[PDB]
RNA sequence: CAUCAGACACCACAAAAGGUGUUAGUUCAUCUAGACAGCCGGACGGUGGCCAUGGAAGUCGGAAUCCGCUAAGGAGUGUGU
């Protein structure tokens, strides 16, 4: 008998989250969060996947469960 | 032998002792006349620390610095008739209020004679304590006799 | 006059550090003005008691790393209702005056500091 | 200003264990079991270890962070009510008519019965909630004691008892006669 | 005969209140604003007046 | 957040005055030189100061509005007599 607080486990933004860009000129690519600006905008870069370094909103992109 | 301690107070010559000293085996009317032998100089309002050893009235005199500053002042009044305030401003005593106030049991935590001589010399609100000035603003100018009493 | 009083506090604390060599940190808590006034009257000869803001003592020792860094071992011992006693008598007589005199039914000495080291006394 | 994260730390002592499914919070310990439904408040529980539970609110406004702090207060109060338990002492106020307070069983419903209040004839009756027992004080005159687990249950029965003895159509500062919460302590005698 | 250890607690619950100036709301004695929405949560308060 | 929501010119109305309801901003002071709030203690001595003396010691009432120890404590913020 212990503390059974269950999970409520999300995927967090951080420096180094890899993201799936789903709207725009990229529209389905990978990138990585470089430097996090505020509650809604982030700064992403996708160098091998091709998308140039740019700021984006967190509505245009979805977080993937992988990190580095 | 027991210990009884009372604090008698301001009276002119023989000026409610019965309610305070009935349980210490002492008198009521004879105790009022027993305090006349101390506060009779000393005709200014002061206190008397009475120490009754359970069979007699033995009153002592408490050393009061404000009453000693009033002892360097004018005593003129008799009883109940001066019709305004029964107060009188008087002589300065620039050095007599510095030896007597520094000898009244050295109260207030003084580390100098200019400390006690200003604590009991700048508290003048009935006397002038100067020939051409006033008290309570001379504490920063009284710098004499500090090494003599200490 | 808050800045000038704090500058006065820094100045007098740097003054009383570099003049004395015997420190008694005392764990005095809820002490009365009847006890303290008879401490001010008694210690007129050798010791200087200094109470006051022990978390202002924190910054005072923060700023005093350049001169005499051997006072670095005191900020873990400023915790609790403590004060300072500055004297030149090393162990015995000051500890006999502070602890034994004026007890009723909190005047102890919790740290003794002599020239860099700490002593249980 | 939309705080990015706010947190509180709930300290869980030894003899009790929490059990949180999504917001249904049960706390079990040496006096019994307590449950509370926090689904209306949207806060996030995170076990850091057996003794410490961090709660957190991300991206919340001002009312949301206030809700977080009162979530901490409620969980701590359940944990205190299951470790120690709560105990309110109420002492009467009566000028001329001694208030006669009993506990009677009317079909198993356990009513506190207030009689003779300011010379009234209305037999005032108060329900007792669940969990709270009610004792009468030894060797302290005219006192009643409510002891139980929940803060809300004990305190609410105390307040519902107090407000059955209000005074209508009088000067409420002259006729002070009533039943009043005196002391708010714990069941454990040491604490 | 109230035995004023008992009367002090009653005055805590009946006398020691503050009263709103606009809606007469019986407020807790150290409040800064009236809790009601109908007087616009005002700051005009007063002590509840004691006995004589 | 509205137990009187608001909603697009003319056009079919609302004001002075308020809110520790919420969001920003200006200025000053404290400010990180551990403040503020809370809890635990002090909250002195001259001094029942001078007094009107049944009695007034901060406290029916009047004017002076001081000094020493201070880390701090007022010729006192009311209550009590």
């Amino acid at each position: 008998t212990d503390s059974i607080v269950k999970a409520s486990n999300w995927r967090l933004v951080e420096v180094g989250r890899v993201v799936l860009i789903k709207k725009g000129q990229s529209a389905g690519k990978l990138a990585a969060i470089v430097e996090i600006i505020d509650q809604k905008k982030v700064l992403i870069d996708g160098p091998k996947a091709g998308v140039p370094r740019q700021a984006i909103n967190l509505g245009q992109v979805v977080l993937t469960p992988l990190t580095f | 032998e027991v210990k009884y301690l009372y604090l008698r107070a301001v009276g002119g010559e023989v000026g409610l002792a019965p309610k305070i000293g009935p349980l210490g085996l002492s008198p009521k009317k004879v105790g009022e006349d027993i305090a006349k032998a101390t506060k009779e100089k000393g005709i200014k309002v002061t206190v008397q620390l009475k120490i009754q050893n359970r069979q007699a009235a033995a009153s002592v005199v408490p050393s009061a610095s404000s009453l000693v500053i009033t002892a360097l002042k004018e005593p003129p009044r008799d009883r109940k008739k001066d019709k305004n305030v029964k107060h009188s401003g008087n002589i300065q005593l620039d050095e007599i209020i510095e030896i007597a106030r520094q000898m009244r049991d050295k109260s207030f935590g003084r580390t100098l004679a200019s400390v006690t001589k200003e604590i009991l010399g700048t508290a003048q609100s009935v006397g002038c304590r100067v020939d051409f000035k006033n008290p309570h603003d001379i504490i920063e100018g009284i710098n004499a006799g500090e090494i003599e009493i200490p | 006059g808050i800045r000038e009083k704090k500058a006065e506090y820094f100045a007098k604390l740097r003054e009383y550090l570099e003049e004395y060599k015997s420190l008694f940190v005392v764990g005095v808590d809820n002490v009365s003005s009847q006890q303290m006034h008879e401490v001010r009257k008694e210690l007129r000869g050798r010791a200087v008691v200094l109470m006051g803001k022990n978390t202002m003592v924190r910054r005072a020792i923060r700023g005093f790393l350049s001169d005499l860094p051997d006072f670095e071992k005191l900020l873990p011992f400023v915790k609790g209702n403590v004060g300072f006693v500055f004297t030149n008598e090393p162990l015995t007589e000051i500890k006999n005056v502070i602890v034994s005199n004026r007890v009723a039914a909190g005047l102890t000495v919790v740290q003794v500091y002599d020239n860099g080291q700490v002593f249980p006394s | 200003m939309k705080y990015i994260q706010t947190e509180q730390q709930i300290e869980v002592p030894e003899g009790v264990t929490v059990s949180i499914k999504s917001r249904i919070v049960k706390v079990v310990g040496p006096r019994g079991t307590l449950t509370k439904n926090l689904k209306h408040i949207d806060v996030t529980f995170t076990k850091v270890n057996n003794q410490l539970i961090k709660v957190a609110v991300h991206n919340g406004g001002r009312k949301h962070v206030a809700a977080l702090r009162t979530v901490k207060s409620l969980v701590d109060n359940m944990i205190t009510g299951v470790t120690k338990g709560y105990k309110y002492k109420m002492r009467y106020v009566y000028a001329h008519f001694p208030i006669n307070v009993n506990i009677v069983e009317k079909d198993g419903a356990k009513f506190i019965e207030v009689r003779n209040f300011l010379g009234d004839k209305k037999i005032r009756n108060v329900p007792v909630r669940d969990g709270v027992t009610i004792e009468f004080s030894t060797n302290v005159k005219d006192e009643i004691v409510l002891s139980g687990n929940s803060v809300e249950d004990v305190s609410q029965n105390a307040a519902d008892l107090q407000q059955i003895c209000r005074v209508r159509n009088k000067d409420i500062r002259k006729f002070l006669d009533g039943i009043y919460v005196s002391h708010k302590g714990f069941i454990t005698e040491d604490l | 005969i109230i035995e004023p250890s008992l009367k002090a607690l009653a005055s805590k619950y009946n006398c020691d209140k503050s009263v709103c100036r606009k809606c007469y709301a019986r407020l807790p004695p150290r409040a800064t604003n009236c809790r009601k929405r109908k007087c616009g949560h005002t700051n005009q308060l007063r002590p509840k007046k004691k006995l004589k």
